[PDB]
RNA sequence: GGCCGCGCGCCUAAAGGCGUGUCCCUCGGGGCACUGCGCUGCAACGGCCUGCGGGCUCCCCAUCCGACCCGUC
RNA sequence: UAAGCAGAACUGGCGAUGCGGGAUGAACCGGAAGCCGGGUUACGGUGCCCAACUGCGCGCUAACCUAGAACCCACAAAGGGUGUUGGUCGA
RNA sequence: CGCCUCGACCCACGUUAGGCCCAAGGGCCCGUGGGCCGAAGUGCAGCUCCCUUCCCGAAUCCUUUGCAGACGACUUAA
């Protein structure tokens, strides 16, 4: 059957939809997508 | 199959067997039971028949030991029943050892060793109990690396070991 | 368009038997699974065809010749080096010579098998 | 039937053109006796008696049903691999921990996927179709039973199948023009070296 | 050969009636000579009125083909018991010995018309030269420019010890 | 290729099959046991007598090793297609049939 | 697979074995035989012996085979 | 009418009896028995389950009805077929 | 996808009423001490005297909700 091959994601991703990856968001750190949204800023990472 | 007491003969041992009536041969201690003596044994267990492939001077792979498949040469049959062999131990590294007529192969490969000197070797040779040894080994190769030599690749023959290896089945090879 | 028949003369090579690997001249076909068949060595008898293995090789022969008759023809016919001058005749041939090889000559076999493969590659 | 006794980390077979029953014997004895199998195209597999007769064939098992409590009942496979696998647990006393072992051995697959792409698939010569069926007798195929069934992956199955063969294909003309440098090399190196190699003359084939 | 003809020769038991009785010698097909004589006393009993207790035993001999190695055609006149009834019916071979043409009417029998040895009583057996043959599938075989392919070939290794489970490649056989 | 391990191989692999058996009982006196390379009841005779060693791996050490050994005979034939009865010392475990066995030459006759 | 009760009072020979006389048998070489008293548990070699060694009828577990709950009418 | 029904004659069996085969089963087939080692058989089998050939040989069958496949035994009939294969007697 | 307390040697498709063949019954081996033409992966010398295995940052509970609910669970907020 189908299977997911790969994703990418947007560099801005609002704190609402951020708040999806957590279950108590108001105690974490909010870390999720922190070290992603790096990709967009080097040049290496931009060619991944 | 044949009959030795076939006939009541008995008399072609002993010829002149006529002969005169026989004459028969403190404890300190007293065993408590009658226990029948013991006397060493008068049997005498006709010693072991050798595998008529196996003749002095053929080749003999060892099937055991930390020899196991050394391709060694074959001198003489001891007294004992067990084969005497070395490797030579120039080639092989081997050195003169009886073994057991089991735990080798005899092979149709052969080699003259009518001009060597296979004498002081035997079973007392062997007795558990080193310099004289060493000569005794030197002094028996240098006889036998000329006969090896005599034959073309019979000298990296015998510095190989045998091994068997994929699809070789023992039952069918010719050895 | 097959390539081998069976008819008078057709030279088989015999197959799963005692026998395997002589070769046998198909005279007479006795019905739709057996022939008779005839050799320099042997007597006539019937064969089944599931024991028969067609070779190239086919002769010039009537129906039933004498024994004389099949000899000649055998030689008219060159079989015995045609069969053995072909691969398949010379497969049969090596393998019996593999197999007879003692643990000397086979020793031997690897010190030149070993020098060939080694030159093949330089 | 015993085992091969071949002794191997395992054996793949292709599966293309046997008799399902037939591979299915040989290959639950081997998986029996401590034999790794992995058996590949599954979907080639041929069973005797055309697509009708082996088709009603599994409508019947289809029919079959705990009427109680269908998830509890008999587990109706789809695929050929799967298909294959269930034939040859019907030949294995699997409900023993030592045919639980046994058939933990066996890979089925549909199609060749890697590594085995890459390395020799074997044939069972009396499972082959070409010696054990007339030629005029009626069989049908693994796959297209599968189809008739409820199987939805014969497309990917044949669309993978179909780029295999491509890069197969392309390796094969790569070996045939290695294999004449070798016959060259082979023909170059047997005057250089003629006079040792006289030995091997009687058992050239 | 399973099949063997014999030769049996017996009569009535001298009696002071006759004390010269008749003379009565049948042909009879059979796996050993205990197997022959019994069926010759039981058509003795059926056909005249002397059966075993009653009567001698003076000879038993084996009938031998003249020539195993030429092909004849041979015409059997048998009877033979069905499920309903008795019928009388006809069959031609070709055989090297009429030995075989006899296994051959047994197993024809027993897979056309599932009659078993019991059930069969041979009337009549002999050579038929080739014009006179009556069944086809012996006639085609009267070509003398007979030619045809092996249409099954029964692809297997030759002596077992080649047998293996698996191989590298489908067959290529061709005809 | 540059392997290591053993340098040379001086027995013929033999894997366990079962026991001595019938449709409802089982025989631990004697294994039955397959031999790569032996496909007859007659060429089974040449390995008639040969001993035999079941090698495996205990979970305690006994003489600074990890292997213990269990040693037998081929006694006859089993059938026409090459497998072998064999007795060993003590029965063979349940959990062995399936495994290797090393099948040597040392008694010889040749 | 289970068992371990000829040899010497003549010589030579590791040892198996050979070596005497008589009558007969033929076709080269044997055969049947002299019969007198005694004594009369087959061997060789190896590893190990206080140790992570050997054994076990005891305890637990694994595996293969076999196995339905006793009493009663 | 029949019944795994009801009643007699001769013998065997089960009951009182395990063991091998008939998948299973008081009675069928084999065979009866102290605790064991080795060899061989009976009945029944040799594709896997399952120990033993995918053994050697000749035919017949094609089941679009769940073709068919082990005494007792676990059913089938009268009647049909231009399915196919052997025969017999005729124009 | 995000977030971190015992030499284990060997890749043709396809067909058998056809492609020299007639089984790997072969061959090989000192055998001797950046694209993955994404189905994705472990990818391309003795005496050791005659056998003894050849040892290789979050989550959860207390709090909140009522789009949920017998109790747990669930959707929310903190
Ligand atoms: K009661
Ligand atoms: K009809
Ligand atoms: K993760
Ligand atoms: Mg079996
Ligand atoms: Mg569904
Ligand atoms: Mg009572
Ligand atoms: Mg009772
Ligand atoms: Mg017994
Ligand atoms: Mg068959
Ligand atoms: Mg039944
Ligand atoms: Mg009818």
């Amino acid at each position: 059957g189908l299977r997911t091959l790969n994703s990418v994601w947007a560099q801005h991703l609002s704190e609402d939809v951020r708040r999806r990856f957590y279950k108590n968001w108001c105690k974490s750190k909010k870390k999720a997508f922190t070290k992603y949204a790096l990709k967009y800023d080097s040049d290496a990472g931009k060619k991944e | 199959h044949t009959y030795h007491r076939r006939g009541l003969w008995a008399i072609k041992a002993k010829h002149g067997g006529a002969l005169p009536k026989a004459e028969k041969p403190e404890p300190k201690f007293y065993p408590a039971d009658d226990v029948k003596p013991r006397t060493v044994s008068t049997r005498k267990p006709h010693p072991t028949k050798l595998r008529s492939t196996i003749t002095p001077g053929t080749v003999l792979i060892l099937l055991a030991g930390r020899y196991m498949g050394k391709r060694v040469v074959f001198l003489k049959q001891l007294q004992s029943g067990l084969l005497l062999i070395t490797g030579p131990f120039k080639i092989n590294g081997v050195p003169i050892r009886r073994v057991n007529q089991a735990y080798v192969i005899a092979t149709s490969t052969k080699v003259d060793i009518s001009k060597v000197n296979v004498q002081k070797f035997d079973d007392k040779y062997f007795a558990r109990e080193p310099d004289f040894k060493k000569d005794d080994q030197k002094v028996i190769d240098a006889e036998l690396i000329k006969a090896i030599d005599a034959v073309p690749d019979l000298k990296n023959y015998l510095g190989a070991r045998f091994s068997l290896r994929d699809g070789d089945k023992p039952h069918e090879m010719t050895f | 368009p097959f390539k081998r028949f069976v008819e008078i003369g057709r030279v088989a090579l015999v197959n799963y038997g005692k026998d395997y690997g002589r070769l046998v001249v198909i005279v007479d076909v006795v019905d739709q699974n057996r022939a008779l068949v005839d050799a320099p060595d042997m007597v006539r008898c019937q064969m089944n065809f599931k024991r028969l293995s067609l070779t190239d090789i086919k002769i010039d022969i009537k129906r039933i010749p004498k024994k004389a008759t099949l000899i000649k023809a055998m030689e008219e016919a060159d079989v015995k080096t045609k069969w053995e001058n072909s691969s398949w005749g010379k497969k049969l041939i090596v393998q019996k010579k593999r197999a007879a090889l003692n643990d000397f000559d086979r020793f031997k076999v690897m010190l030149a098998k070993i020098k060939r493969g080694g030159a093949i590659r330089q | 039937v015993s085992g091969s006794g071949v002794c191997a980390k395992r054996v793949v077979v292709d599966a293309r053109h046997h008799m399902l029953g037939r591979l299915a014997s040989i290959v639950a004895k081997e998986l029996l006796n401590g034999q790794r199998v992995v058996v590949v195209r599954c979907e080639e597999i041929c069973m005797s008696g055309g697509l009708v007769r082996q088709k009603m064939k599994y409508l019947r098992f289809l029919r079959k049903r705990m009427n109680t409590k269908p998830s509890h009942g008999p587990i109706h496979f789809r695929a050929p691999a799967k298909i294959l696998w269930r034939t040859i647990r019907g030949m294995i006393p699997h409900k023993t921990a030592r045919g639980e072992a046994a058939l933990a051995r066996l890979k089925a697959y549909e199609g060749v996927p890697p590594p085995y792409d890459r390395t020799k698939r074997m044939v069972i010569p009396d499972a082959l179709k070409v010696l054990r069926l007339q030629p005029g007798h009626r069989y049908c195929l693994l796959g297209q039973l599968s189809k008739e069934v409820g199987w939805n992956y014969a497309d990917t199955i044949r669309e993978l199948e179909e780029k295999r063969k491509e890069k197969a294909k392309v390796s094969y003309d790569r070996r045939k023009q290695l294999a004449k440098l070798r016959v060259k090399a082979e023909k170059a190196a047997e005057e250089k070296l003629g006079t040792q190699l006289e030995i091997l003359a009687p058992i050239k084939y | 050969h399973r099949f063997h003809q014999y030769q049996v020769v017996g009569r009535a038991l001298p009696a002071p009636g006759d004390e010269q009785p008749k003379i009565y010698r049948m042909k009879l097909w059979a796996t050993n000579e205990v197997r022959a004589k019994s069926k010759f006393w039981y058509f003795l009993r059926k056909l005249k009125k002397v059966k075993k207790a009653n009567g001698q035993m003076l000879a038993i001999n084996e009938i031998f083909e003249k020539n195993p190695t030429t092909i004849k055609n041979y015409g059997i006149w048998l009877r033979y018991q069905s499920r309903t009834g008795y019928h009388n019916m006809y069959k031609e071979y070709r055989d090297t010995t009429l030995n075989g043409g006899v296994e051959q009417m047994y197993t024809e029998m027993a897979s056309r018309h599932r009659v078993r040895a019991p059930c069969i009583q041979i009337i009549k057996t002999a050579t038929v030269d080739f014009k006179l043959c009556k069944r086809d599938n012996t006639k085609q075989f009267h070509n003398s420019k007979i030619k045809f392919p092996l249409v099954y070939q029964k692809v297997r290794p030759p002596t077992r010890k080649l047998k293996t489970t698996y191989k590298a490649t489908r067959p290529n056989l061709f005809m | 290729k540059g392997r290591q391990g053993q340098r040379v191989r001086l027995y013929v692999r033999g894997t366990i099959l079962g026991y001595k058996r019938s449709k409802s009982n089982q025989y631990e006196n004697t294994s039955l046991l397959q031999i790569e390379g032996v496909n007859t009841k007659e060429e089974v005779g040449w390995y008639a007598g040969k001993r035999i060693a079941y090698v495996y791996k205990a979970k305690t050490k006994s003489n600074d090793s990890t292997i213990r050994c269990i040693w037998g005979k081929v006694t006859r034939p089993h059938g026409n297609s090459g497998v072998v009865r064999a007795k060993f010392r003590s029965n063979l475990p349940p959990t062995s049939m399936g495994k290797k066995v090393r099948v040597f030459m040392y008694p010889s006759s040749i």
